[PDB]
């Protein structure tokens, strides 16, 4: 009855949401689904947490997906007991992971100038940044 | 003069070597022949690269950065058995540790314990230039984050002279790494070369720079500025007409 | 010298193949009257050229008697331990190239089923210590000695400190006494060893600062191996405990193109000797020798001296000190540390990081496994270096009971340590 | 009957994951087949017969008592036992002895699959000693998983009686 969530380590990349969605259903129901991801490139952490319907179920696919040698990694299905589950342990479950291509935004602040007057700020900035070091040295 | 006629060259490496010699303050078993290097970071009005491009830039100059007694391993096409060859009638055996084929590289060597073992065991990777696309992968993070990025060094033809002239040519120039971003860094020498030659190291860095890096030359450089790791940015040049130029 | 002495033939022109033609100081008074059959109670310091003492003269009697091997041994030579045994054993074997007596060698951890078939074929010529001789005296049948005629004993005082006082007095009863030359050898005069001259020689005998390294066992050869790299322009002599480790270490280190020379050579005196003066005239080179072997030999001005396996005699090792020194110690073994405050030594302590050891165990443990003999020199090096340990004087300090062989056998080159006995 | 402890534990076999992985790794390590190994000689003979070196081979080993002598000798990596010999006699101590000798072991379902490896009818035990070194990965990977799917698995069940 209780949710039953799972905690999948040892991840052999390129098993991720989708993929393990579509593994996991045959086992039972996955209300949510959340992997961790990086920071900035948003790849695989490795470790995702899936909670199915119940604990029993849950409990099914731990004793059934543990230790499981795949593509030379073995898998770690633990049933984490809710006590150490948190609200935002499975925050943004199923949600697509838009990678904000941080770099290339700041490419597009590099092309875009700034404003005459902020462009002069940082004329100012940079005369600010001469004259920091000026006493610096 | 140079980049803008204001470049104080000479007197600014000989500042900088003063400044880090002042700032001094078992291990007999603990002991190498290292030194500081020094850091040269240069600031683009926009962001010179796309993407990063990972390859080093053959940037020559006659003082070498990486000591003549570095251990170098050679990455190049099958067979391995020839260039094997190539290396020990000319003479190259005690300077180039190892050659690694390409096919062997990728099957020997596809943990990421078995990369970071071969990475650590050599200090320099010199790459033929038919193969270095291909060690992006196999190779990975383990090296193109660790400050480990083979080289493209041309042994096509493979002959015994032009193996002498181009591990020569790969030892004493300089490389680096280009990114996209409007500063970077490059390696101009250790605190114990002379400040002569840095000061000439770094002319010839930039005179390659304003020529196959930086589109409009000069006119696109922000500022220049020499460093040691832990020392002072000593600014060698900043630009005298930048208001309108980015205007 | 040499020429002057009567020494036959065969013994003069192997004496000239082996080593030198001349006569050092100990020799000049101990050739004539051994010669003659008299009794020799010697006492000469170490490295003095001792083995040829009692060699030269007896070898020989058995020339002149004309033994034969189904007469039985007629030569008992006594050594406190393996590695000076070995020593004179590699000479023996060179003096008697071109002689016809049989010779032999019995010493602890040795194969005692094959070293009694070998007893029972006639060794005219024995070389031993006193725990093993006494194993074959009285529990082997087929050994003749009934016809025994010299005894010697080397290093008397070592013998009687290495806690073989009761093994020598069984030895005497079962060993003839009647019309047999016996020749005592010990630098020391304790009033112990007058009493093993009393109850063995016949009346009226002729008189005559600390550097170290703490590393595991595991990592001492990869240590030393980045170690020598890092010094490749220094001029390092490096001792050991074994010449069968010395033989392998060399033959290792060429193997992987760090060239170094050795005092072993192929157990041939003139080619130590040649080595040993080349290595002295160049003022840059590694060579790779045992305690014994430098021992008596007057150590150049090298810059790097490395003791890799504990020294046999630790009374005279700290002597024997008196450029820089060093000591690759084991974890177990720090109590040596407290042995070097109880003789007044200063020392230092050297650290080494765990990251600039070159980690080429994986490749080390392929080239061993791959060739055939890299892995007996590997094989027979391990088990030397073994049996040495567990004969050493220093029981409380080197225990080998306390030594961990699987990290011993990683240095040598070894996946899993081989099954030596004991 | 109750079952023994050394005879009941065979019925814990390797699971379909591991053995289908394992059996990936052996097929790649098969030994020659005779009729192919004639073709290879009767190439080297001609090669010498009109006018004239190699590389050591890498093949599972196979057979009970050259089997043995390799775990005796620490030589073997991996000892994979069929769970159906028809006396168990003949590998009841195996477990045990690679237990003794410090050997990662298993036991697989039907030497028939052991026994196709090695292109006969029945295998009653495959050791695998070397590896070529691009799959030195692989062995590493499997022996992992052998330990914990059936050495760390189990385990107790194989100290009580069975049946």
């Amino acid at each position: 009855k209780k949710k039953g969530v799972l905690y999948v380590g040892r991840l052999p990349h390129g098993f991720y949401e989708k993929q393990m969605r579509m593994y996991f259903s045959q086992f039972g129901p996955v209300l949510r689904l959340r992997m961790s991801r990086n920071r900035k490139t948003g790849s695989s952490k490795h470790y995702a947490f899936i909670e199915f319907e119940s604990l029993d179920v849950a409990n099914v696919v731990a004793e059934t997906m543990h230790n499981y040698l795949l593509y030379g990694k073995l898998l770690q299905c633990k049933v984490i007991p809710e006590d150490q589950v948190h609200e935002n342990m499975f925050k943004g479950a199923d949600v697509p992971f838009k990678r904000i291509p941080h770099a290339t935004i700041a490419r597009l602040q590099h092309e875009k100038p700034l404003s005459k007057e902020k462009a002069d700020k940082l004329i100012t900035r940079h005369n600010r940044k001469l004259k920091l070091k000026k006493r610096k040295l | 003069e140079l980049l803008g006629s204001d470049a104080p060259l000479e007197k600014v490496c000989s500042a900088l070597l003063e400044y880090e010699s002042k700032r001094k303050s078992n291990l007999l078993e603990d002991e190498q022949d290292d030194i500081e290097p020094v850091w040269l970071q240069l600031a683009t009005l926009k962001f010179i690269g796309n993407n990063r491009k990972l390859i080093p830039y053959k940037i020559a100059i006659k003082n070498p950065v990486i000591p003549s007694s570095s251990e170098a391993c050679l990455i190049v096409k099958d067979p391995q058995r020839v260039y094997k060859d190539l290396v020990n009638e000319a003479g190259l055996s005690k300077v180039v540790t190892r050659v690694i084929g390409l096919s062997k590289l990728k099957a020997k060597w596809n943990s990421y314990e078995q990369k970071r073992q071969l990475r650590d065991q050599f200090d320099i990777f010199l790459a033929d230039d038919r193969v270095i696309p291909m060690l992006p992968r196999i190779l990975g993070k383990t090296f193109y984050q660790k400050s480990k990025v083979p080289v493209p060094v041309k042994i096509s033809k493979g002959t015994a002279e032009q193996l002498k002239r181009e591990v020569v040519s790969a030892y004493g120039a300089t490389y680096f790494n280009s990114a996209p971003c409007s500063s970077f860094m490059i390696k101009c020498g250790h605190v114990s070369n002379t400040s002569t030659e840095l000061a000439e190291n770094v002319e010839s860095i930039l005179q390659f720079v304003s020529k196959h890096i930086v589109p409009d030359g000069a006119k696109g450089i922000a500022s220049i500025h020499l460093k040691t790791s832990q020392s002072i940015a000593i600014p060698l040049w900043n630009n005298p007409n930048l208001k309108e130029l980015i205007a | 010298k040499f020429s002057d002495l009567q020494l036959s033939e065969n013994i003069q022109k192997a004496i000239k193949e082996m080593g030198f033609e001349t006569m050092t100081e100990i020799q000049k008074r101990s050739i004539p009257p051994l010669l003659a059959g008299r009794d020799v109670l010697g006492a000469a310091k170490t490295g003095s050229g001792k083995t040829l003492a009692f060699l030269i003269p007896t070898i020989e009697m058995l020339y002149a008697l004309k033994f034969k091997p189904r007469n039985g041994t007629g030569v008992i030579i006594i050594s406190p331990t393996r590695e000076l045994a070995l020593q004179i054993f590699g000479v023996a074997k060179e003096l008697l190239k071109y002689h016809h007596q049989t010779f032999g060698i019995v010493i602890g951890g040795a194969n005692r089923r094959a070293e009694a078939d070998k007893l029972v074929k006639g060794v005219n010529l024995l070389v031993a210590t006193p725990g093993r001789l006494l194993d074959h005296l009285q529990n082997t049948k087929g050994f003749v000695f009934r016809n025994l005629r010299s005894l010697v004993i080397d290093e008397a005082d070592r013998i009687l400190e290495i806690g073989f006082e009761d093994e020598m007095r069984q030895i005497m009863k079962i060993l003839p006494s009647e019309n047999r030359q016996t020749l005592l050898f010990s630098a020391t005069q304790t009033t112990k060893v007058e009493d093993l001259a009393r109850i063995s020689l016949k009346p009226g005998p002729l008189y005559v600062e600390q550097g170290y390294v703490v590393v595991d066992s595991d990592k001492r050869f990869l240590l030393l191996f980045s170690f020598l790299k890092r010094n490749l322009k220094k001029k390092v002599i490096v001792f050991m405990s074994s010449c069968a480790s010395v033989k392998y270490m060399a033959e290792l280190l060429n193997y992987i193109d760090l060239p170094v020379l050795d005092l072993h050579g192929k157990q041939k005196q003139q080619r130590r000797t040649n080595t040993f003066f080349e290595f002295c005239n160049a003022e840059k080179g590694i060579l790779l020798c045992t305690n014994v072997a430098a021992r008596g030999l007057d150590i150049p001005a090298v810059d790097w001296i490395v003791q890799y396996d504990p020294p046999d005699d630790p009374r005279d090792y700290i002597h024997r000190v008196g450029g820089k020194s060093l000591m690759f110690l084991a974890p177990s073994e720090l109590g040596f540390l407290r042995y070097l405050k109880t003789a007044k030594v200063s020392l230092n302590e050297f650290e080494f990081p765990a990251n600039k050891v070159a980690n080429v165990q994986s490749q080390l443990e392929k080239l061993v496994s791959k060739n055939y003999y890299l892995q007996q020199s590997a094989k027979d090096g391990y088990r030397s270096y073994l049996q040495a340990y567990a004969s050493y004087s220093l029981k409380s300090i080197f225990d080998i009971n306390k030594l961990d062989l699987a990290k011993v056998a990683k240095s040598f080159g070894f996946a899993h340590p081989p099954n030596v006995n004991i | 009957l109750k079952v023994p402890p050394a005879i009941a534990q065979f019925q814990k076999t390797l699971d379909k994951n591991t053995a289908t992985q394992v059996f990936k790794l052996l097929n790649k390590y098969r030994p020659e087949t005779a009729a192919e190994k004639k073709q290879r000689l009767v190439a080297e003979a001609e090669a010498v017969a009109n006018g004239k070196v190699s590389k050591k081979p890498y093949n599972v080993k196979y057979g009970l008592n050259h089997v043995v002598a390799l775990i005796e000798a620490k030589k073997a990596k991996l000892v994979l036992i069929a769970s159906d010999v028809d006396p168990i006699e003949l590998v009841v101590f195996l477990p045990a002895l690679c237990k003794k000798m410090g050997v990662p072991y298993a036991i697989v379902k039907n030497k028939a699959r052991l026994g196709t490896v090695i292109h006969q009818k029945t295998a009653a035990v495959l050791a695998v000693t070397e590896v070529r070194e691009e799959d030195k990965n692989e062995l590493a990977s499997i022996v992992s998983a052998v330990d914990a799917n059936f050495s760390a698995k189990y385990d107790e069940s194989r100290r009580k009686w069975g049946g």
